[PDB]
């Protein structure tokens, strides 16, 4: 089991995602089409 | 100026060499959606029109 975490902005979390083209998935996380995984992702106002 | 979308610009491209370097170093890109390509392996293709 691998956990991953990272922030990114509100509009982005559709890039999280396997096989996708963006200015964040392009270098920065790539999700391979082998993802078993599941992603989470939620709001994190005020503590960030 | 854009023209409006009722009336759409419309511009057939001529024989040259197109490097797609430019058109690439423009903007974040909010829509960038190859269909019958990927923009990956763009530079290799030669399309006739």
């Amino acid at each position: 089991v691998y956990a991953d975490s990272f922030v990114i902005r509100g509009n982005e979390v559709s890039q999280i995602a396997p096989g996708q083209t963006g200015n964040i998935a392009d270098y920065n996380y790539k999700l391979p089409d082998d993802f078993t995984g599941c992603v989470i992702a939620w709001n994190s106002n005020k503590l960030d | 100026r854009f023209a409006s979308v009722y009336a759409w610009n419309r511009k057939r491209i001529s024989n040259c060499v197109a490097d797609y370097s430019v058109l690439y170093n423009f903007a974040p890109f909010f829509a960038f959606k190859c269909y019958g390509v990927s923009p990956t392996k763009l530079n290799d293709l030669c399309f006739t029109n």
